[PDB]
């Protein structure tokens, strides 16, 4: 079980959208129906905070410009209208098996 | 398990192509589960006699 | 909007332990699970363990396993995660955070004499309150 | 759980007024935890028949 | 467990020597794992009339 989060590197131009993916491939005899997926954001500085939940629940507080999406291996999460308080490091977490990892993360920046 | 009811044993037992229903899913792994043909409409006895 | 406590800062020499301490206000780890996370500079997160809010199903990860220890004081007043065979590797911000589980039935035997046969799995969903963190230093 | 010994399914049902006996409790849930009215005195057969 | 098939109830029946078969091994704990004389070759009755 591996976790392969897509691009690495993601400059943003200020008020344009960017899309991060994190792949997982490994749902071996499956279980539940919804793999269980929560992304977090942690800026320079700052504890992580979460984002979605269940891959397609917004956290609270969260503004509607980030939405999750997702079903199966394959999930997206979709940020509209980027800004500077957005720069950090994406991070997916798998809820599926114990033990459980992180993802390896994506950067974000302004370009 | 068996009759001591506890510490189940496994066993295999190989049926033919014609005595399984099985469900069709996404599984990946190499084991495919499923039940008998006709187990979830009555129970069937055994015909332990000649 | 709960707070959590951790120890502060220490400096450790390789091959030692070292023994962290996280509580909670108004007792909240007796309601909401229990979890650990970890962190090097410039390096992603990484998970550590957890346990559960009713103590039943505890466990540790892969890449410790054996290595580390989680305890807790009786009525989850306290929670304390212990690490050894520390590394320089191992230098690292040790953050404590709770969080929740959907327990969920995996098999299911109806067993026709005594009681029924179930199998339960914890599944990981809610994270929600992160703690401080506690900064460790593996050098001599 | 059904005839196949594997899986549950739950259901409702309706009872009336007095076809159970409730345990008295301090439990502030909003379910009410209650059995019926005579399974703990001897088991009870349908009648399935006209 | 008995007829409330929701709970268990813990008794103790006193047998004697020759109605218990106990397994033999290394363990410590002062309780010893037995099982009834002839439990595991078929289902016993009660002598239950008089
Ligand atoms: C008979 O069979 C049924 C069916 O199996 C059994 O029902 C099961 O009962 C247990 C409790 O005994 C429930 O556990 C509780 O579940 C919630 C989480 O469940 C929510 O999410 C589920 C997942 O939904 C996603 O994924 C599915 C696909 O997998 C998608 O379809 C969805 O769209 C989602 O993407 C979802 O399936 C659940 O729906 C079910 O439950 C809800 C109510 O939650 C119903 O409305 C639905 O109709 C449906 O039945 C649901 O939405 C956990 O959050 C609970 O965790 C609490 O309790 C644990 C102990 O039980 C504890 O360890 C946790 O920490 C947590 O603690 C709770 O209590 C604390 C205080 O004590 C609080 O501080 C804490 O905040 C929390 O409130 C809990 O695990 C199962 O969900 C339920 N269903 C299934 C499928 O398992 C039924 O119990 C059986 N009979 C008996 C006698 O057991
Ligand atoms: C015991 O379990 C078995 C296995 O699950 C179960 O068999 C199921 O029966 C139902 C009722 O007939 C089937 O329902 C299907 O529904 C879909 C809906 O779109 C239909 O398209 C299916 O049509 C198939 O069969 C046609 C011939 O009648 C074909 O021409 C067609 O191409 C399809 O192949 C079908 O009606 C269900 O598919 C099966 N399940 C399986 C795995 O076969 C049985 O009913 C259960 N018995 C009980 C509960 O008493
Ligand atoms: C199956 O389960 C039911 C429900 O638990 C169970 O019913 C119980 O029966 C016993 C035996 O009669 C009740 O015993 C009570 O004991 C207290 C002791 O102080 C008495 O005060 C109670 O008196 C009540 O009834 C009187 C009329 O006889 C009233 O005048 C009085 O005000 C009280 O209301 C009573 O005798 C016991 O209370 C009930 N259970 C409940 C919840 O009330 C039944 O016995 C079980 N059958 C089995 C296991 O075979
Ligand atoms: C139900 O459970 C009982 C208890 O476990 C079980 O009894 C077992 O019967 C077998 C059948 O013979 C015994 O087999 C043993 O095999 C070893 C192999 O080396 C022999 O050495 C044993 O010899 C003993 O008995 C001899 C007399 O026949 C003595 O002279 C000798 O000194 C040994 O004491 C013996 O044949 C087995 O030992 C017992 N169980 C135990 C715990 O001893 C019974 O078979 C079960 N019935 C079922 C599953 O249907
Ligand atoms: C199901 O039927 C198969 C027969 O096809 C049984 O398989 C046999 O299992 C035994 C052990 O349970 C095997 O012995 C062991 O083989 C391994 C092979 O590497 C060896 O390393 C061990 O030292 C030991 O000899 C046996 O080879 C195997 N035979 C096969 C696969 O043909 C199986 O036991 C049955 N399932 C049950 C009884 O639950
Ligand atoms: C028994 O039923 C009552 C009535 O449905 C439940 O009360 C309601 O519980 C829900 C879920 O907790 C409450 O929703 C939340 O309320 C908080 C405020 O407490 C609010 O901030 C959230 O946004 C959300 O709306 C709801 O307010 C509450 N309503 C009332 C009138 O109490 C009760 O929880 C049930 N209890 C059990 C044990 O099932
Ligand atoms: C098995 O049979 C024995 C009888 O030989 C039962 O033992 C009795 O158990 C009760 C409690 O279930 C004991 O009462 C308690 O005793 C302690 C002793 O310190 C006291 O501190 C408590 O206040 C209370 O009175 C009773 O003494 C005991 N009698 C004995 C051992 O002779 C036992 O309950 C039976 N097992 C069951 C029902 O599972
Ligand atoms: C049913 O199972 C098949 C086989 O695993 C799945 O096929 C994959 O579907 C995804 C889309 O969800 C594609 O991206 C893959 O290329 C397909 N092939 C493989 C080998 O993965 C199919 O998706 C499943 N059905 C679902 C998930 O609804
Ligand atoms: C299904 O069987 C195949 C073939 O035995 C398994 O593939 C092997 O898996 C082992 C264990 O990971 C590897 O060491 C081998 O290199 C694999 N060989 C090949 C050709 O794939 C596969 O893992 C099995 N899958 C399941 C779910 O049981
Ligand atoms: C018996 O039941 C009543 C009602 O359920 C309980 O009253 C509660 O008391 C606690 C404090 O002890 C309060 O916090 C609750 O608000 C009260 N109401 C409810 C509905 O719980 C009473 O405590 C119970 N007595 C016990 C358990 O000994
Ligand atoms: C079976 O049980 C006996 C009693 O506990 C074990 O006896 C000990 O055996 C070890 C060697 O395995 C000795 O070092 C000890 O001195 C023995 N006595 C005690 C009190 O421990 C015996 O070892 C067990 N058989 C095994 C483990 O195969
Ligand atoms: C078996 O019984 C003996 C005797 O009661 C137990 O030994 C006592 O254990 C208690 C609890 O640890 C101690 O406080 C006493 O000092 C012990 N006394 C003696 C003489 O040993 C023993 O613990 C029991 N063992 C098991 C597995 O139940």
């Amino acid at each position: 079980v591996v976790i392969t989060q897509s691009p690495l590197f993601l400059p943003v131009t200020p008020g344009e959208a960017a899309s991060l993916s994190c792949k997982c491939s490994h749902s071996l005899q499956h279980s539940t129906g919804a793999n269980y997926l929560a992304w977090y954001l942690q800026r320079p500085g700052q504890t992580p905070r979460l984002l979605i939940h269940l891959a397609t629940h917004r956290a609270s507080g969260v503004p509607d410009r980030f939405s999750g999406s997702g079903s199966g291996t394959d999930f997206t999460l979709k940020i509209s209208r980027v800004e500077s308080d957005d720069v950090g490091t994406y991070y997916c977490m798998q809820g599926l098996h114990s033990p459980w990892t992180f993802g390896q993360g994506t950067k974000v920046e302004i370009k | 398990t068996g009759l001591k009811r506890d510490k189940t044993k496994e066993y295999n037992e190989t049926w033919y192509s014609a005595d399984l229903v099985c469900e069709q899913g996404n599984n990946t792994g190499n084991e495919s589960r499923c039940y008998m043909n006709h187990c979830n409409t009555s129970v069937i006895q055994e015909s332990c006699d000649k | 909007q709960v707070q959590l406590v951790q120890s502060g800062a220490e400096v450790k020499k390789p091959g030692s332990s070292v023994k962290v301490s996280c509580k909670a206000s108004g007792n909240s780890f007796s309601n909401h699970d229990v979890h650990w996370v970890r962190q090097a500079t410039g390096q992603g997160l990484e998970w550590m363990g957890w346990m559960s809010h009713e103590g039943d199903k505890t466990g540790l990860a892969q890449k410790f396993q054996g290595r580390v220890t989680i305890t807790r004081d009786s009525g989850a007043s306290t929670v304390y995660m212990e690490l050894r065979g520390l590394t320089a590797d191992d230098t690292a911000i040790y953050y404590c955070l709770t969080g929740s589980k959907h327990r969920l039935r995996d098999y299911f035997l109806y067993n026709e004499y005594g009681p029924n046969y179930e199998e339960w799995g914890d599944y990981l969903a809610t994270l929600d309150v992160w703690g401080h963190g506690t900064a460790v230093t593996v050098s001599s």
